[PDB]
């Protein structure tokens, strides 16, 4: 029985910006709900001297989770997946078959 | 414009 | 010229056994499922295994290998404490400083 | 199976 102190609403971007901005550490963070798509939730997270936005969707049994990057073509996301790991906790980057 | 999209 | 990583449609054991015979993490190819006609599967190797990732399609016929879903709002919160929000950067969510 | 379905 405690709300959720992180949670600002609807704030605008720029007041989630101009506020985390004002902050001393990094992950300085809100959830606000998105201006871009109704349902959808925006996590805005402070890092160096920039504030970054990361997409929070809501599917239709209540399930949480973040946005991930959407390719056109199998070669861009084999590509992609060269430096980025395919795996959640596991660092495993794709290399090319040898001999 | 997010980072993840 | 062709990608020498897309093998198209051969058996599960066969990119396994191919696979286990590299040496190095990271050795992958796309194969054509046979199990689910029509999906792309990600065989890749680590350590003394052979991963599988199932290639995915939304509703736009863009490709991806999935998300990670979570029972509630403060669950993602938390959990994206110890793991970085971003898999490019380092970082962590820390509490608004009042 | 697959790693990334549970």
């Amino acid at each position: 029985m405690k709300p959720h102190p992180w949670f600002f609403g609807k704030i605008p971007r720029a007041k989630a910006e101009e506020m985390l901005s004002k902050q001393r550490h990094d992950g300085a963070f809100l959830i606000r709900e998105s201006e871009s798509a109704p349902g959808d939730f925006s996590l805005s997270v402070k890092f160096g001297n920039d504030v970054q936005h990361f997409k929070v969707l809501r599917d239709g049994a209540g399930k949480y989770f973040l946005g991930v990057v959407k390719f056109n073509s199998l070669n861009e996301l084999v590509d992609y997946h060269r430096s980025t790991s395919v795996s959640r906790n596991q660092q495993i980057f794709l290399r090319d078959i040898e001999q | 414009s997010y980072v993840n999209v």
